[PDB]
RNA sequence: UCGCUGGCAGUCGGCAGAGCGAGAAAGAGAGUGGCGCGGACGCUACGCCGCGACGAGUAGGAGGGCCGCUGCGGUGAGCCUUGAAGCCUAGGGCGCGGGCCCGGGUGGAGCCGCCGCAGGUGCAGAUCUUGGUGGUAGUAGCAAAUAUUCAAACGAGAACU
RNA sequence: UGCGAGUGCCUAGUGGGCCACUUUUGGUAAGCAGAACUGGCGCUGCGGGAUGAACCGAACGCCGGGUUAAGGCGCCCGAU
RNA sequence: AGGGCGUGAAACCGUUAAGAGGUAAACGGGUGGGGUCCGCGCAGUCCGCCCGGAGGAUUCAACCCGGCGGCCGGUCCGGCC
């Protein structure tokens, strides 16, 4: 129920948002994995530029 | 002769009995620790004549003689001999206590050091 | 019994700064001593403002300070701000200034010093003039915050230019029925 | 921190600060912002005029990149270049005028709000306003349009 | 508790000179001529001190908790098999109170204070959940379908084998 | 005559009431139903009305001394 | 710690001891009596200065030698910021 002066809001929380919540607890692990793969590629192409063409 | 304090004023206490919780006599599930009654129809809360009293702020003790043991000293808890040099200069006003956890062999040394420093101990012959 | 009311017995003003800044509390100790042991109301005002919150000591601008210091009569006096002196980029020429302030932004400091002014902390101000004589006490606009355009007579009430709380400004947001005259009525 | 909040002080008080006559029920007025037309009518009228109804045209595929045009003011005009430029231009007696290209700074339209220091300039923008152009003329200078 | 948004940095000491309460603004003002080596306490200023008035309270609001429970970072050259936690106590006390500290006993391996941080953090009730125990009470009851007695044997023991 | 005032935010609970002197509508009347003004009870203990939500007195921190209010002073039961 | 055996609480029960008992019991305020323990109670405080009397020391003030420290040089010299 509305109260004294305030903003009228529209939260999109009427579906079942809790059965699909994407947390980011593996963000550091993903960064480490990406940079390890990057280094592996950089040293598998020995003299070529790391960033590609 | 024990160690007398600096001054021994007449200690006046506004009440000696404790404040027991309402209906703590009737039940065992209700302990005597005070809880403020909050019932709508409760005669102790509404302070009817002849009921249990309540802990007002008016029962507070005189600030000059507050926290004062019957001997005229204020308690202090000691766990080892290094914290009697603290009371070395609070000599005539504060006494010492050996914590219940301290073993007998350290309780001894605490007792003789306190005797040397003229600090009064209220439990000097506790365990032996 | 006595026939009185106890609603307004307790005053609400601050007695100490709400903050825990140790430098601020040293300043407060100093100015408590000065206000108690002198007869100048300048020190009383200064510590009263030291007690205040940030919204009650808004930033002051070089433009306001320069204008108020070039007002006639108050030549080469010390401007005093119990807030923050911020830089104002839409001002070209900076005169010589003698400012005392709690904190000054880096570009404001650079401008003032390059123009040849002098910036003081409140301990130096106390050393220089214990009674705060020769000083012009200023403050920032206290109702400049955006929050204040939402206050007062409620929007949607005749003759009330109050800003409403809208999630977003646009064509479809709170513009039809209490706003037009075609769509029903106009407030 | 739960130590500092209000639930810790309400232990021992029966109703938890919600009264005893009117209890804390579940939704005593409807979910969300229902009843805007019916039983919250005067709240909606008293704080949200214009909330109900339609007005204006529709635009089916609107593109903010098309509608993008930031603005700058004659107060901030001289900020877009180094003060070395201004000092050297004022010092120089040849009469050369510095070029102020606002598209490089990221502005498209020049609006003239405040004073402009007495110094010639060549302002190189995409759009201009009439008052901004007259102020630049009055200080003595050119407004060159770019695409 | 509130108000006075009162007072106190002046502990200005032999490099000394003890003051700031008293009806009626403002200088214990500066200058120019006419022996014996001495003097309590205090002020964690988030402290201490001094005057006045005031003190009912459900719904509700706010503040303070050196009230209490569990865990983390610091810290106590902390405590403990010469006895920790827990539990019991006609023992001694403190606090207005939440609570807490000692003594005795039982117990046998861990625990606590202070500065911050975090919360699945305090029960008398909900025909609350689970487990346990009373009065009722040695009470109700051991009454559908006719029926048992004698002797012996075994057996520690027989109305019932 | 008395008194320090002005002003801004955020805000919970409430939105079943009841009683009494005087005014008063319906009703035979009601411990009935409905209004006006003020004060109470709800939210409030205390002395008296033996007993009692609203009656009379008087409103409350913990205490010592003194004196009163309303009501009382054969005995219960303090006081002729 | 005696094979469902670490610690072993409360409700409930047995026994021992103490007390009491015709207005169910329990409760608040005020005393009184009796118990259990404590005070380690049972001839009751010390602390400064001075006077007097018996004592006992390597012993005071002053002076000299060495070391350390605190404050200055109206403007000593030298550094550092
Ligand atoms: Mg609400
Ligand atoms: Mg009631
Ligand atoms: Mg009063
Ligand atoms: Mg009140
Ligand atoms: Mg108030
Ligand atoms: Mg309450
Ligand atoms: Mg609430
Ligand atoms: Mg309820
Ligand atoms: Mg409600
Ligand atoms: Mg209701
Ligand atoms: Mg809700
Ligand atoms: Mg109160
Ligand atoms: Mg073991
Ligand atoms: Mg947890
Ligand atoms: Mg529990
Ligand atoms: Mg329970
Ligand atoms: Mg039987
Ligand atoms: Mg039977
Ligand atoms: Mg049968
Ligand atoms: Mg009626
Ligand atoms: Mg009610
Ligand atoms: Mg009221
Ligand atoms: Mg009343
Ligand atoms: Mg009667
Ligand atoms: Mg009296
Ligand atoms: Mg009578
Ligand atoms: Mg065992
Ligand atoms: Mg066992
Ligand atoms: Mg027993
Ligand atoms: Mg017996």
């Amino acid at each position: 129920a509305p109260s004294r002066n305030g903003m009228i809001l529209k939260p999109h929380f009427h579906k079942d948002w809790q059965r699909r919540v994407a947390t980011w607890f593996n963000q550091p692990a993903r960064k480490i994995r990406r940079r390890k793969a990057r280094q592996a590629r950089a040293r598998r192409i020995a003299p070529r530029p790391a960033a590609g063409p | 002769a024990a160690l007398r304090p600096l001054v021994k004023p007449k200690i006046v206490k506004k009440r000696t009995k404790k404040f027991i919780r309402h209906q703590s006599d009737r039940y065992v599930k209700i302990k005597r620790n005070w809880r403020k009654p909050r019932g709508i129809d409760n005669r102790v809360r509404r302070r009817f004549k002849g009921q249990i009293l309540m802990p007002n702020i008016g029962y507070g003790s005189n600030k000059k003689t507050k926290h004062m043991l019957p001997s005229g000293f204020r308690k202090f808890l000691v766990h080892n001999v290094k914290e009697l040099e603290v009371l070395l200069m609070c000599n005539k006003s504060y006494c010492a206590e050996i914590a219940h956890n301290v073993s007998s062999k350290n309780r001894k040394a605490i007792v003789e050091r306190a005797a040397q420093l003229a600090i009064r101990v209220t439990n000097p012959n506790a365990r032996l | 019994g006595v026939d009185i009311r106890h609603n307004k017995d307790r005053k609400v003003r601050r007695k100490e700064p709400k903050s825990q800044d140790i430098y601020l509390r040293l300043l407060v100790k100093l100015y408590r001593f000065l206000a108690r042991r002198t007869n100048s109301t300048f020190n009383q005002v200064v510590l009263k403002r030291l007690f205040m919150s940030r919204t009650n000591r808004p930033p002051l601008s070089l433009s306001r300070m320069i204008r108020k210091m070039k007002l006639p009569g108050r030549e080469n006096k010390t401007a005093v701000v119990v807030g923050t002196v911020t830089d104002d980029v839409r001002v070209q020429e900076v005169p010589k200034l003698k400012v005392c302030a709690l904190r000054v932004t880096s570009r404001a400091r650079s401008r003032i010093l390059k123009a040849g002014g002098k910036i003081l902390t409140f301990d130096q101000l106390a050393l220089d003039s214990p009674k705060g004589r020769g000083t012009v006490l200023l403050s920032g606009p206290r109702k400049g915050r955006e929050v204040y355009r939402h206050f007062g007579k409620a929007p949607g009430t005749p003759h009330s230019h109050t800003k409403p709380y809208v999630r977003s400004k646009g064509r479809k947001f709170e513009r039809a029925r209490g706003r037009r005259a075609s769509r029903g009525y106009k407030n | 921190p739960s130590r500092l909040r209000k639930t810790r002080k309400l232990r021992g008080h029966v109703s938890h600060g919600h009264g005893r006559i009117g209890k804390h029920r579940k939704h005593p007025g409807g979910r969300g912002n229902a009843g805007g037309m019916h039983h919250h009518r005067i709240n909606f009228d008293k704080y949200h005029p214009g909330y109900f109804g339609k007005v204006g045209m529709r635009h089916y595929h609107l593109k903010r990149n098309q509608s993008f045009c930031p603005t700058v003011n004659l107060d901030k005009l001289w900020t877009l270049v180094s003060e070395q430029t201004r000092v050297n231009a004022a010092k120089n007696k040849t009469g050369a005028a510095p070029i102020i290209d606002v598209v490089r700074s990221g502005y498209y339209k020049v609006l003239g709000k405040g004073k402009l220091p007495k110094q010639p300039v060549i302002v190189k923008a995409k759009f201009f306003s009439r008052r901004a152009e007259e102020k630049i003329k009055g200080v003595g200078g050119a407004c060159v349009l770019v695409a």
